[PDB]
């Protein structure tokens, strides 16, 4: 149905702490009467632009910035006005991360990167570098044991390694992201997609295991190390595994690094509810109480409101969240985005497969990641 | 880097009836009719990795396809693109949408007189040429 007037119905991924948004938005319905509605559907992000485009779905969805761009290329989003006084409660560059043609176009929560997580009964002392890990799952399996293991089907948890020793996806200058600067195949992403192919070839992982399996086997005791974000945090806890958060290794001596997430929320550009969910994002959820409800159901990371990061900072898990963002990169936010992750994907699976060579697999994905772009050079008005 | 193959051709000391050209999607090479057809419909050799590319018929139908699904929006009568830009319909760029030729100032003329819209893809103006609105 159309989107209804007089209350809010929000979108939110289903690792993220649904449960205690549902609780600011119980706060909320207290304070003003306006009910509250929290749903995690399946394929949000995907499923946004198809209803938005109809006038339909959720009034505020929730995502990393990434998404957003191309939302709002679409006008699928309402441009965001907060006033100056409310922008200086926030980090500077959260803001940048949702600003889009010089518009912002969301709410900055929080800013997501991976870390190293690591049994500190199993191994004390985690590797600083990826070149330490085969011989140190061999040790591990001697005692019924495996060193590492994470999600390989989603190219988010993949791409630290990638970019490591000089992957990137669009080349960063001036402020700027040029579309005809791809660094999908060149020679740093093949570098180290064959370390991560050859790590499956040498039965230290099995090309098939998605967050499930790795998430288990980790709290389970089962595996020395993960790769995960903030927002796995809590089932660890409640798994009663003693662990650490720590810095990614290295590859070929360079830095993993991780494209940093902002979660951000954005307006249906459709909403009859602007004015409401300017309220419900602005004076509800980025305060502290707001963002601590969300935190204590799964934790957000490093959150945008200073008044509450300087708290969450003191967290060692925390601070080794940003200090492996800050040896990444912020993802881009243009629309190419997801062209992009599809096409990265379809090459780490294909390579860890086996069903394509790491050159050819990365070859393709440098094309699908600028398909489109690349018509419009064929297409466009020239000499 | 010459954007048009004639330009192309002068500059690797070759013709059209010689030049070996690769799909900048899939690298395989042009047949001669593909080559011929790439300069016919006014196309742009792209470079990647410092090569220049052409396209082969597949991969240009295979993704103006997607981008067509995948890009939907709007359409305007010609005299609104006339204003829109402030030059005439025979001084812009509008391909046809099945063939990617350009259109003939006779075609964009009646596409005025029929009062019949252009379509806009992803920034891209279309109509339809006389021979694609004349077949089986
Ligand atoms: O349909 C067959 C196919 O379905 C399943 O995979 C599909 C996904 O279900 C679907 O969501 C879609 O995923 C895309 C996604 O739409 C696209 O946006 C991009 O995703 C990026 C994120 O945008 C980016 O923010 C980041 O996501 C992090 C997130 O920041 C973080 O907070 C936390 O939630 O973890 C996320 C990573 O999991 O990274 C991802 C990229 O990894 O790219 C996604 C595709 O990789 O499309 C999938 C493929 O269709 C099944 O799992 C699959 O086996 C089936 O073949
Ligand atoms: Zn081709
Ligand atoms: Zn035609």
């Amino acid at each position: 149905m159309k989107i209804e007037e007089g209350k809010l119905v929000i979108w939110i991924n289903g690792d993220k702490g649904y449960n205690g948004l549902a609780e600011v938005g119980k706060k909320f319905e207290k304070d003003t009467g306006i009910k509250v509605t929290v749903e995690h559907p399946d394929k949000l992000e995907e499923k946004f632009p198809q209803v938005a485009a109809t006038g339909d779905g959720p009034d505020i969805i929730f995502w990393a910035h990434d998404r957003f761009g191309g939302y709002a290329q679409s006008g699928l989003l309402a441009e965001i006005t907060p006033a100056a006084a409310f922008q200086d409660k926030l980090y500077p560059f959260t803001w940048d991360a949702v600003r889009y043609n010089g518009k912002l176009i969301a709410y900055p929560i929080a800013v997501e990167a991976l870390s190293l997580i690591y049994n500190k009964d199993l191994l004390p002392n985690p590797p600083k570098t990826w070149e330490e890990i085969p011989a140190l799952d061999k040790e591990l399996k001697a005692k019924g044991k495996s060193a590492l293991m994470f999600n390989l089907q989603e190219p988010y948890f993949t791409w630290p390694l990638i970019a490591a020793d000089g992957g990137y996806a669009f080349k960063y200058e001036n402020g700027k992201y040029d579309i005809k600067d791809v660094g999908v195949d060149n020679a740093g992403a093949k570098a180290g997609l064959t370390f991560l192919v050859d790590l499956i070839k040498n039965k230290h992982m099995n090309a098939d295991t998605d967050y499930s399996i790795a998430e288990a086997a980790f709290n389970k005791g089962e595996t020395a190390m993960t790769i995960n974000g903030p927002w796995a945090w809590s089932n660890i806890d409640t798994s009663a595994v003693n662990y650490g958060v720590t810095v990614l290794p290295t590859f070929k001596g360079q830095p993993s690094k991780p494209f940093v997430g902002v979660l951000s929320a954005g307006i249906n550009a459709a909403s009859p509810n602007k004015e409401l969910a300017k309220e419900f994002l602005e004076n509800y959820l980025l305060t502290d109480e707001g963002l601590e409800a969300v935190n204590k159901d799964k934790p957000l990371g490093a959150v945008a409101l200073k008044s509450y990061e300087e708290e969450l900072a003191k967290d060692p898990r925390i601070a080794a969240t940003m200090e492996n963002a800050q040896k990444g990169e912020i993802m881009p936010n243009i629309p190419q985005m997801s062209a992009f992750w599809y096409a990265v994907r379809t090459a780490v699976i294909n390579a860890a497969s086996g069903r394509q060579t790491v050159d050819a697999a990365l070859a393709a994905a440098q094309t699908n990641a600028a398909a489109e772009d690349i018509l419009d050079e064929l297409l466009g008005e020239e000499r | 880097r010459p954007r048009k193959l004639p330009q192309l051709c002068t500059e690797l000391q070759t013709t059209i009836h010689d030049i070996i050209l690769e799909c900048v999607y899939c690298k395989q090479q042009l047949l001669r009719r593909e080559v011929y057809d790439f300069a016919r419909r006014d196309l742009c050799i792209v470079y990647r990795d410092g090569n220049p590319y052409a396209v082969c018929d597949k991969c240009l139908k295979f993704y103006s396809k997607i981008s067509e699904y995948r890009h939907y929006s709007y359409s305007l009568y010609g005299t609104t693109l006339e204003q829109q830009y402030n030059k005439p319909l025979s001084d812009l760029l509008i391909r046809c949408i099945n063939c990617q030729k350009p259109l003939s100032p006779e075609e964009k003329q009646r596409h005025l007189d029929k009062k019949q819209r252009f379509h806009n893809i992803r920034g891209r103006w279309t109509g339809r040429c006389m021979s694609c609105s004349r077949s089986s």
